[PDB]
């Protein structure tokens, strides 16, 4: 139902747009949320943030000043943005849907596959 | 003639009944306080007549008492420290009056009902910050932050976190570096969502109260909602502006909140509290201090304000009952009586 | 933020064992604690929701429990397809925040 | 306590009802440094409120006895002038300061308005002479609440009254005038007062202004001419944004042709309306073809740093409704 | 602006009607803070303000406090206002509630509907808490810019004390005559300090018996010390002090009536000390007929450029009227 496409390399400096790809439910559905979430190689998880079609966004406060994430109903896809990628931002990026039914009780429910991007000169 | 910044409170740890005024045909009253003086707002009886006027507080509004400064179906009003700024809105269009004069306007960004706090806005320095909303209450409803100078608007602040629906917003200061607002939320929840304003940075931030006391009203019983802070429970349709205020003291900072009696009417009104923490985060209970106004009274809107002492300023908040305004302060120490 | 910690860090286990993986809080984050089953070379699936629940499709193999701050998840027989590295995050407060996870390697 | 000049305007481009005051006639709005107040005649006596009030008897302040007459400000104190064959009695502050006598031996009018000061010098319309005729206004320069000077225009003087002013510049007071009896058109007078001098002609543009008028551009003749519809009237409101490079002028009108009923805002930027027949441009309405939509007069409120021109309107007692040049977007 | 402390009055021997204000308010009384004077009363409940020669109606009346009991004083830099609705008493300073005193004998508590008194930036308020017929005691609160800082037991007689009018005497004391429910128609007398904070009461002496009903003089038969005949019930009386260079003049109010609240007179004595003189206060005149109520009579002074006004009013059923230390001759 999600998939990832994008760069796999961005240099330093350089801003890294991810896009995930929505099949078999949409973007412009209220009951969801659409995020993202990384994974440097070697490490475990972290988030990065998410939206929502009413309006409501969330992200990472350690990240949240260089991130920016766009729910592009259009085209029932979504995308990441990354200002001033720099090294440690090398990591699998990977897509996630989590929805909000009975009362918030579930944390990501479908997953993508992932897209590796590589942060070199 | 110099600007006001937030103060720590004057000393006291309760709330008493502190004036009734209990009589025009008004509703929706707040009051705002500047460095000497407050003044009891209230709307004059959605229709082009209406209008948004002052008495002193401690006047009766009545047509020889009240100032008319402006049409307005829903208003605010602000003291920097040099003057008074008037606010409100009459598609729509929101107009700000400083002291005499008109300066700059705003229009509907949603194209929809434009409303603002209904409240005193919070001035640092020059700087006056108001909430404003729009989109309509049964959906979807949006709100910025206005930071106006001299009457003029120089920024407007969009906010993150949850804000599909932020409504008549409740703000004070919880310190020097910012501004905090509970605020009503129909359609959705029994929880008010609840804002941070960063005013050195200029950013806001919404997150839903976590406090397992349910602030609006409708509302479902207190801990009734097994979800996450952040979950919107039952009973979303309806609300209400809730008081609230700061007890800003030199190590902590103390929250005061208001709330129906009733879960169904908008009936009595009952006086919360909550020392330190970090609301956002937070899910234990509000203690209860007190009945400000009986259950077979009418308890409609309140607001908070503070009043301006020489040296200190004192936490105060009112409350409609349909309307006369009743107003409770932080003065001295016990139970509420 | 609230910071989670995950222990044992790596596990050695057998087939047929009895797996036990602990999360530690340093704040209370209720009863919404989440955990997931990342398989390397795959995303992470959500095994339980609020603790427990357990997600569909898991092989009632997985339960969790616990509150506040300490919680498990246990596997009442270790099998092969159970390899994987196991992670959870406060589902409470925001800024969700995942521990390390655990290693769980199976002989 | 400084004389006040007249000062580039707030920054907008539109205007906005900003007040209505509404349950006497021939209401004004005059501004001085830190308060405006709202004057009217009682139905005869002079009387003003605080802008925002509602006049009442307990609120009004009577300055003098006047079936006709303004007030203006000039940084120090508040002039008021009336009339009631009549005198023209000026006030300044408390006292009674001086008068002008009839020169037509007929009904002596003023401005119904705000009057003009710069430094210490106000500048009154005055009037007399009848309307249905000839009707010569002159411009009495009064400081200190005494008559100093008195200006006679040259130009299309033949019938000039009710005039509303406002600065252009600081070199200059232009004025919106009535005109009964011979035209829709109405004469505007540009005022020198670095020269005290004045001159009056029509304003060249199609889009009449009195009431009742013919329709736009429907004369064929020069700036100059007079056209159909002479007689009958009303006093336009009219209120100028002083701009560090251009000078725009608004300018209200009936909606009706034949009717005092309703009442657009209309405005134009640049040029010498003596010379300039390009219509102006429609900004919205202020009043609803269902109302009233009577008088109406510039006022400017004085913010600390700038003017903020605003245009009031009877509606028949009469209510007012105040229009400001507040923000920008559509009226 | 400065501190209000107390001055020498305005030279005169006599009173008369200095004003009259007349068209529900009820227990009225007046206050002077440097050029202003406002007069106070309650409704039937707040504590209202309408400056004094306005006659009080909502356009010209503020409600300052909620209470339906209470008191008023300036200062010299703002004005301190009192009120009390088991009861909490309020204190406001300017605009601002400020602190609050909880009950004590936890019974109803009232204040001086008078005026309170300010000595540099400290204001003495006198506080009543107990019942009505039987043993109430009465504490002097010490507030500065509207915080409570001390409180004030007295010693003495002291098991009644109630609705006391006060005023200086000098800048080192203040005296208040009291009234007495219950236990005596002779009126009780506070002297306070300021310099010690320390309070005394003894029943005045004096046989004049200022309280309704009374007793004809042939009540003492007792020490002054003596807790005599009726007194049940009581008026709410006053005085002021004259305060002159050589002597303390005390202008004192009776109601011409032993029986009913009827007419009012005033009395004089100058000198001495009336906790322990029962020479009887010279008759000044009638500020009141006896055809006519008086009911409460308070005591304020009006501060004149150089020196302080002693004034006594009194209320009708309401309305009241202000008499003035003017010049000299008879009250008439
Ligand atoms: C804010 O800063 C001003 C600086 O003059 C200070 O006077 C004021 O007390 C401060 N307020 C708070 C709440 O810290
Ligand atoms: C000219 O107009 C400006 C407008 O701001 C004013 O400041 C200035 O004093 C005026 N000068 C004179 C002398 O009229
Ligand atoms: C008390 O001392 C002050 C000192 O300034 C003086 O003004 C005042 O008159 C004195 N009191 C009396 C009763 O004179």
């Amino acid at each position: 139902q999600l998939q990832e496409a994008g760069p796999g390399l961005v240099k330093p400096s350089e801003t890294l747009s991810l896009t995930c790809t929505v099949s078999g439910g949409s973007v412009s559905d209220t009951s969801y949320f659409w995020g993202w979430i990384r994974q440097p190689p070697g490490k475990g998880l972290e988030w990065i943030g998410s939206v929502s079609y009413t309006g409501d966004n969330y992200y990472n406060p350690s990240l949240r000043s260089r991130v920016a994430i766009s729910l592009d109903a259009p085209k029932n896809r979504f995308s990441l943005k990354l200002r001033s990628v720099t090294a440690a931002d090398t990591a699998v990026y990977y897509c996630a849907r989590r929805p909000t039914h009975f009362d918030f009780w579930k944390t990501f429910d479908y997953w993508g596959q992932g897209s590796l991007v590589t942060v070199s000169s | 003639p110099e600007w006001t910044y937030p103060r720590l409170s004057c000393p006291g740890s309760t709330f008493q009944k502190a004036l009734l005024i209990s009589p025009l045909i008004i509703r929706e009253p707040f009051v705002a306080c500047g460095p000497n003086e407050c003044k009891h707002f209230a709307l004059t009886h959605r229709n082009k007549l209406r209008h948004l006027i002052s008495v002193k507080l401690g006047k009766i509004p009545t047509v020889e008492n009240s100032i008319f400064h402006m049409a307005a179906w829903s208003g605010s009003a602000c003291h920097d420290g040099k003057e008074w700024t008037y606010i409100g809105v009459d598609n729509a269009l929101l107009k700000v009056k400083y002291g005499e004069a008109y300066t700059d306007t705003y229009h509907s960004y949603a194209n929809n009902i434009l409303r603002t706090q209904e409240s005193a806005c919070n001035c640092i320095g020059g700087n006056c910050y108001l909430m404003i909303t729009d989109g309509s209450a049964s959906g979807v409803s949006e709100c910025r932050f206005l930071k106006i100078r001299e009457g003029r608007i120089i920024k407007e602040i969009f906010p993150t976190g949850r804000v599909k629906h932020t409504e008549e917003c409740t703000c004070g200061f919880a310190s020097n570096k910012t501004i905090e607002c509970a605020c009503r939320d129909n359609r959705y929840t029994a929880k008010r969502p609840f804002v941070k304003l960063n005013v050195e940075t200029d950013t806001a931030e919404i997150r839903l109260m976590c406090t397992d006391t349910y602030l609006d009203t409708p509302r479902p019983n207190d801990g009734s909602i097994t979800g996450p802070c952040e979950s919107d429970g039952d009973k979303g349709s309806g609300g209400i502006k809730g008081g609230f205020v700061h007890q800003r003291m030199k190590s902590k900072i103390g929250r005061w909140y208001s709330r129906t009696m009733s879960k169904t009417e908008r009936m009595g009104m009952g006086l919360y509290v909550k020392y330190g923490g970090d609301p956002w985060a937070d899910s234990d209970a509000l203690a209860f201090s007190g009945v400000m106004v009986p259950m077979k009274e009418p308890g409609w809107y309140s607001f908070g304000f503070e009043i301006k002492d020489k040296k200190c300023d004192v936490p105060c908040i009112g409350i409609e009952m349909v309307a006369a305004t009743a107003i409770y302060c932080l003065m001295g120490s016990g139970q509420l009586l | 933020d609230i910071q989670m910690t995950q222990s044992p860090s790596t596990l050695s286990a057998s087939v047929g064992d009895r797996v036990t993986i602990t999360c530690r809080a340093s704040q209370s984050i209720s009863t919404w604690l989440a955990w997931y089953q990342q398989k390397p070379g795959e995303a992470p699936k959500l095994l339980i929701y609020k603790a427990s629940n357990l997600e569909s499709g898991v092989p009632s193999r997985f339960s969790g429990s616990g509150s506040g701050t300490e919680f498990t998840l246990t596997i009442s027989s270790l099998q092969p397809d159970d390899f994987a590295t196991y992670y959870c995050q406060q589902y409470n407060i925001y800024s969700w925040t995942f521990g390390q996870g655990t290693k769980v390697e199976i002989k």
